[PDB]
């Protein structure tokens, strides 16, 4: 993927998250944790609904219109039917194949991306306080209860509170 | 305790969906929906247009009026079912640029015909055929009228009718081709006739060709058809002098969504917006494969069978080893 | 202090524009620029091209020589302009497959006639009708020549005329059907008419019918028209005895970039290259909606009548 | 927005920058101001002048073509006109919505790909002087005048003059 | 020595090529590769497909039995070459509609021809011409039977012949015009000739035009050929009493993929897939700019004489300060 | 590009580098050096000959159509031949326009990817012991000699083994 996150420094995705589309894994002085991240996967959700919406459910209405099969043999304005038609046809088809493969790229793109920023969120509210460890796992220097780790995952948490402890950690 | 780990990532599906994509012939990701409608209902629904069964009819015969056809006289849709089983049963006949009067009528989307006062002084009218058998009788097109001699004699016809409507007019007339000289003479008494039809803006003459053409249905001689349309303020004109197969009246041509349709499916109640030779289909998704022929909301004939468009994220499962 | 902030931002406007993307079907962009043209000048620029008001005449009328047509005789255009107010005034006609000879001639550009020397032994020439007047005399289309019979006779009419020439010539002829039997006679001798126009690739018949038609400016028979091609190397070959309606001269064909169009617009001074029956449009934009019928450099014709390009970011106003 | 910078990270777009597209806003020794970053403006006009001459670049001259209304009713090759026309306005149609939807996806990611790229420009020059706190601001540790700003939006920012006084501000 | 540098970067190239993005109408990528084929092999390529050569003759001529075209009497194609040089040297003719009958011989790819025993009692058959003569003697279309009178007179034939076979026949038949009134009754006996060829579903009548037509090799008259093509269970019947060109018999009408081409270009060993006038062309491309004109897998046409498809990342050469 | 790198914060390309597309330029303790990463290069390629695959040798066969030129003129039925001929090419002459705009929008914009998430890749691996340098270049803080960028350009370089010493380096 574009944004190397999905199927790139994410070893893989997890089977048991069943909840949502992007979250947390988590060990702290409580056990071991998951957690789904709804805004994330309500992001990607929107965007796939919307390109669903402009796609699907708005046929044209057509009537009469040109004969398209025949039982006799007639030369110049049948064979002028026949290629307007199959003329038509090879348009469409080419449209539709290429409709698919440009919305699927971009598709798999935005995902990515979500998932990306998902990261770079959580870098963001760590600060000093965490190293990243690869494969999108944080070491975060203190101790960092359920609540804490809840504080993380609703946008809240305050780095400034943890922070003496935390560098403290990282440098001795 | 002074540590925890903390680490991102985003969900795997059991049994995730190959699609296309600019890059990748086949990449799996974790859902899909298919973009092409490839299956019909098998039956063709009557629910949204109305569609009618012409069942042992052309809508050209059902048009000219042959005996077998006559319930079909004020009969209206938005699609007629033409099927492969449909038959001629009157006198044999052949109609030049046929293909264009059937679309005409088709896209007209009536049958709805007006009598008029055509008066034919001197010549007997009426003429039936055993070739046109209607119910018992020896019959002819409901809609023509065969002119013959009157006793005596067979008098030049000059004849005119008005448009004054503010719709076209359309004019169903013909000419009989005699399989034999005596025949030509016992009816129209002139050794060799003519039909011809005019308006201010456009006129068609047409001379039999009297001789034998292949057996049909007792028959060896032909019936060919012709149609006039006469325009807002102009004049039907009609002058012959034998062999002439009379218009009695007009069809009301009307701009409209009509056509015909040749299909051989089974015609029951159901909804759908969409209808094509195979039966009807739904037209929730944008493309479909089942028939090029189509009539309706439809989605838009392609020749692929499959399109999935993702509506997921790549599927990267966990680690099978 | 022994700090500062340094804040990252971007532009955003009071009120934005709404414009569709992959995803969604309104969003809000700082600036946008619509991409279909609905909107006409409501008149037919004439300074670009030449442009060829039709007035009461048909390009078909012009061509043959309709009296009240005569105007046109000497002209050219890139876009002829049919009115729906014109009107034939000539001898009652009909063209089989007129649509294609106002094609050909539309497309050509020009009204250019030669005419020809045509030797005509044997019977009178320059017939004319009280139908089709000119001034207050009986006349007749001016690029057609009625013949009729000569003391007791018309003879069988065999002429001849060599394309010595390096373009295609466009010859137009025709036939008389007479309303009745004594006037058959009357005008050319035999009972029956037959006109044949060959060349060595081709050949056409015709022959009248006789009888009567709905009355059109006092007239019951009728005049039609018929087209030859005669190619550079090739010779016009003209049998008849009785009914010709005789080519004066030809046409000289070219391919153009010439057309006709249905158009009750006036025509007046202005700048534009795209031109449509309700008048011309600007081509700043790369679609339209104003008709599916164009001539020159034109936006391509969609059924939307709006389509906005984002020229700037998202917009995300400061709120409050 | 694929890059998660406008309308993410960034909280909305400010009205009174009115002299470029994207840009600074300080607080410092001096007082505190806002300038336009040239730079990256210009890279996202460039990008969009792009596309616009693109879209007019090549407009067809046609001639004579086919007649497209009719007077009277002719059946078969009336029908094959209408329909050949018919089918070449849904077909220009399609590629005109098409064309304008992958366009403004398109508008919409590479200017908030700019403001991203602004941002790390801008973290890849103070290096160890300064951390992020999030909504696009860094804190900057050391006394950093309009001249020291001015280095910064020049791209000539000297991060060793200031480092010792900043790693100081930032731990002990 | 405490420290290391680690830089990370892309490779680049001194000659790049310009490409066109979204945004750009040129730019500089370090690869491309060119998505329109316009240079051709310069011949046509006679190993993919049957290529048939015209030489002098026309697909018409050949199909009539001008003699000069005798070469070609049972032969076939997927793709028959037309040349600009071709001529005929029989008698001088026209068909109405020459280019549909052209398209359906040439979409059948066959001329094979079978002979029937049509009898025409009470005419001569065989006629010859010294405007098509077979070697040395005065001959005719091979194809053709051109009847005249025998004895004293010409009675009025009537023939048919029924289709019996599983496919549709192809039948080519015409009429003799004369260029004088003497011409017509010294050959015919009648002063006016007629022809019917019918069937079940069809009819085609033709009269001939008596007078001169412009000199073409010593001939002042016109031969008018015409088709009808007989279904299965149908029967073709024939009518005359003066001027008829008999058929003798049919063409088979296979439905294929065949086809005709008009082209200069010399045919030679090579193997190509896709045949332009100009010659054939490679179908690596998805695109071409040779000509509109094409049979078989070919690269669809475009205006375009180039377009570059980036192959490579942005090119961005080293300083040179 | 819309990530920034090449043409970007890398200020230019290695026109020496003929091993691969993207890759390492180095100097320690036993001199200077240069080797490519063939990950990112392959990365990259495959992308690459994936549009290639879809875009070649996918011909269609078609045999018999309408005539496209005429030595007569004929009016109506040669219009609409014509304009039917017309009408299609100009509209495969747009698809192919299209086609190559986007996919050639998209390959500058993949490697362009390929060349930030090499970057990333690394600054991952380097965790305490290196700071950006800008232009793409790291500054390791340690005795690092061939062994060692051997573990970096292999992606199993342990950061622990060096911190101490690095993290000394790096502060004072
Ligand atoms: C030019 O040449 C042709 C060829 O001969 C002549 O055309 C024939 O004309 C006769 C007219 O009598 C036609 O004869 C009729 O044929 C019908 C055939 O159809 C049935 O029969 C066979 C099975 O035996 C099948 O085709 C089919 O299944 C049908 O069941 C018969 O039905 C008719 O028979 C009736 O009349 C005869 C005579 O009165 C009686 O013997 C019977 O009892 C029965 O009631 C009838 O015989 C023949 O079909 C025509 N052929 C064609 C091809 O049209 C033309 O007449 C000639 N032209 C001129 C001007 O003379
Ligand atoms: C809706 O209804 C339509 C119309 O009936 C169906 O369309 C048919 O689909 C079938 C199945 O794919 C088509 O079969 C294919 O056509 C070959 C013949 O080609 C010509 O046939 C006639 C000429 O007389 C033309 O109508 C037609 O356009 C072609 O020019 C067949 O030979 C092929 O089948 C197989 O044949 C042999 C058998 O020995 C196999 O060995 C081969 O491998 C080969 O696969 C070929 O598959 C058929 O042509 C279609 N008809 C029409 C009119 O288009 C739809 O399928 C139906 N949709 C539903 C039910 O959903
Ligand atoms: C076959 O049948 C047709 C139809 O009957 C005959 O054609 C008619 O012939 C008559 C006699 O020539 C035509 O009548 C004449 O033409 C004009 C018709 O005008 C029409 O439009 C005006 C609108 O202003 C209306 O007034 C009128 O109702 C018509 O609809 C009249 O203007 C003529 O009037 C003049 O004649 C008288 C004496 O006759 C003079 O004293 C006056 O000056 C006066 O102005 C005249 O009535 C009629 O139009 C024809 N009809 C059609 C449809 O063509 C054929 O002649 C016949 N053929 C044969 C061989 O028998
Ligand atoms: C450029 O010039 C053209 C030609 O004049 C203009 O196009 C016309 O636009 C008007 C207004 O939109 C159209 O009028 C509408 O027509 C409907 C019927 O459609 C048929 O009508 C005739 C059949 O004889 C044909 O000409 C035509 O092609 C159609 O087949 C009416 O029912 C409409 O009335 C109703 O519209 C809506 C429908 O949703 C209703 O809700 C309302 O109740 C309303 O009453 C309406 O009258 C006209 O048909 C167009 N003509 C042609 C030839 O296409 C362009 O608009 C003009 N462009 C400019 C100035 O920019
Ligand atoms: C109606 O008028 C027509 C036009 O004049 C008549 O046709 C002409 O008739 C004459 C005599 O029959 C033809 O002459 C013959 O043809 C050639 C001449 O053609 C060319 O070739 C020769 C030799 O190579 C060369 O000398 C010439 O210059 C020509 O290039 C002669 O060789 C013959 O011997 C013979 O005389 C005319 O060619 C012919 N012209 C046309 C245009 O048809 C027509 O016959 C008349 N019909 C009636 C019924 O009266
Ligand atoms: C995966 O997508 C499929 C499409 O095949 C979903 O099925 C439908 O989804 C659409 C759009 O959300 C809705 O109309 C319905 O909820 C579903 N309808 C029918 C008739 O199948 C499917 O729900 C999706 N699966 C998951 C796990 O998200
Ligand atoms: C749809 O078609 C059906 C099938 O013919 C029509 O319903 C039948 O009509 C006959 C008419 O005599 C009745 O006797 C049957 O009882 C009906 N059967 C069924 C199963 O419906 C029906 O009229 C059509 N529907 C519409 C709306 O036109
Ligand atoms: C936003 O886009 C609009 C286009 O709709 C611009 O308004 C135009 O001004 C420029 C002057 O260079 C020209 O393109 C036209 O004269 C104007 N267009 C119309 C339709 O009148 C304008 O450039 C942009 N506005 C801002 C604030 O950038
Ligand atoms: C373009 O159209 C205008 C208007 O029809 C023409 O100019 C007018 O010509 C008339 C007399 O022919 C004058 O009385 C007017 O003064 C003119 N101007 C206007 C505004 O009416 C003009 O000749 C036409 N042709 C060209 C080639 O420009
Ligand atoms: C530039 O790009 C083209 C396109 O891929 C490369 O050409 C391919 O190279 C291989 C190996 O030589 C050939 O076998 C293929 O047939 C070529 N494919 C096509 C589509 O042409 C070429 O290698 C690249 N040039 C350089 C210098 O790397
Ligand atoms: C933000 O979250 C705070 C963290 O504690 C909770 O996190 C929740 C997401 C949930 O799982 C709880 O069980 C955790 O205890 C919470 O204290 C605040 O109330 C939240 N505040 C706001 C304004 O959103
Ligand atoms: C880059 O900036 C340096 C800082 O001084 C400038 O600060 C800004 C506020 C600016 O507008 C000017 O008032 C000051 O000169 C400066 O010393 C360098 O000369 C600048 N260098 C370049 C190459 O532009
Ligand atoms: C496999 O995938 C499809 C999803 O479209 C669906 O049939 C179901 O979720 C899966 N089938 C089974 C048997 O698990
Ligand atoms: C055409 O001529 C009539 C008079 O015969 C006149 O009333 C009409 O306005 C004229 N129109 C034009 C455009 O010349
Ligand atoms: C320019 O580059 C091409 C490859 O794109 C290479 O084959 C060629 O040798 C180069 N030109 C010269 C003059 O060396
Ligand atoms: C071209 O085509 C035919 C048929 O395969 C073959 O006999 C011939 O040798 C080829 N080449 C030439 C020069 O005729
Ligand atoms: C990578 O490189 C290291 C050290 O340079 C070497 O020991 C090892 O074989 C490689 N490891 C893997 C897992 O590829
Ligand atoms: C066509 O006829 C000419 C004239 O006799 C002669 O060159 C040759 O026999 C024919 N051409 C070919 C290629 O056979």
């Amino acid at each position: 993927g574009i944004f190397g996150a999905i199927a790139g420094f994410i070893e893989n995705g997890w089977e048991g998250m069943v909840d949502g589309w992007y979250g947390f894994r988590y060990q702290n002085s409580e056990g071991t944790g998951q957690a789904a991240d709804l805004k994330s996967t309500q992001a990607a959700i929107d965007q796939i609904n919307g390109k669903l919406n402009r796609v699907i459910e708005r046929t044209n209405e057509k009537f009469h219109q040109i004969e398209k099969e025949f039982s006799e043999v007639e030369g110049r304005i049948q064979d002028l039917e026949k290629y307007v038609e199959d003329t038509k046809i090879d348009l469409w088809s080419y449209n539709a194949e290429l409709l698919v493969a440009l919305e699927n790229q971009h598709t798999i793109d935005l995902t990515d991306a979500e998932m990306n920023k998902l990261f770079e969120k959580t870098r963001r509210q760590l600060r000093e306080n965490a190293e990243d460890m690869g494969g999108g796992c944080f070491k975060i220097y203190h101790k960092c209860d359920n609540a804490c780790i809840g504080s993380i995952r609703n946008g809240t948490y305050d780095h400034y509170i943890y922070r003496d402890e935390a560098l403290n950690n990282r440098f001795q | 305790n002074n540590t925890a780990t903390l680490c991102l990532g985003h969900h795997a599906v059991a049994n995730g969906t190959l699609v296309k994509t600019i890059t990748d012939d086949q990449i799996e990701v974790t859902n899909a929906t298919e973009l092409v409608q490839s299956i019909s209902i098998g039956k063709i629904c009557n629910n949204s247009y109305r569609v009618l069964d012409g069942r042992n009819c052309t809508l050209i015969d059902a048009m000219l009026g042959d005996p077998h056809c006559d319930d079909f006289q004020y009969e209206n849709w938005d699609l007629f079912i033409e099927r492969s089983s449909a038959f001629s049963n009157c006198y044999p006949y052949d109609i030049p640029d046929y293909a264009s009067l059937r679309s005409i009528v088709a896209s007209s989307g009536t049958l709805e015909f007006t009598a008029e006062g055509f008066t034919w002084t001197g010549v007997t009218q009426n003429g039936g055929s055993g070739a046109c058998k209607r119910g018992s009788a020896d019959s002819f097109f409901s809609r023509l009228n065969w002119l013959t001699k009157s006793g005596n004699s067979y008098p030049i016809l000059n004849v005119t009718m008005p448009n004054n409507k503010n719709f076209d007019k359309l004019y169903i007339w013909g000419i009989h081709h005699p399989s034999s000289n005596k025949e030509q003479t016992k009816l129209y008494i002139q050794e060799s006739g003519r039909v011809t039809v005019s308006t201010e803006r456009s006129q068609q003459t047409v001379i039999p060709n009297i001789g034998s053409r292949p057996w049909v249905r007792g028959q060896s001689g032909r019936i060919s058809i012709y149609w006039t349309i006469v325009k807002p303020g102009d004049i039907l004109m009609i002058n012959s002098n034998g062999n002439l197969v009379a218009p009695r009246g007009y069809f009301k041509l009307r701009t409209g969504k009509s056509s015909v349709m040749r299909s051989d499916a089974l015609i029951d109640t159901c909804v759908s917006e969409c209808i094509t030779p195979n039966g009807s289909i739904p037209n929730d998704k944008p493309f479909q494969n089942v028939n090029k022929i189509t009539y309706g909301k439809c989605p838009k004939y392609i020749r692929q069978n499959t399109l999935k468009l993702a509506t997921g994220m790549r599927n990267v499962p966990e680690k099978q080893i």
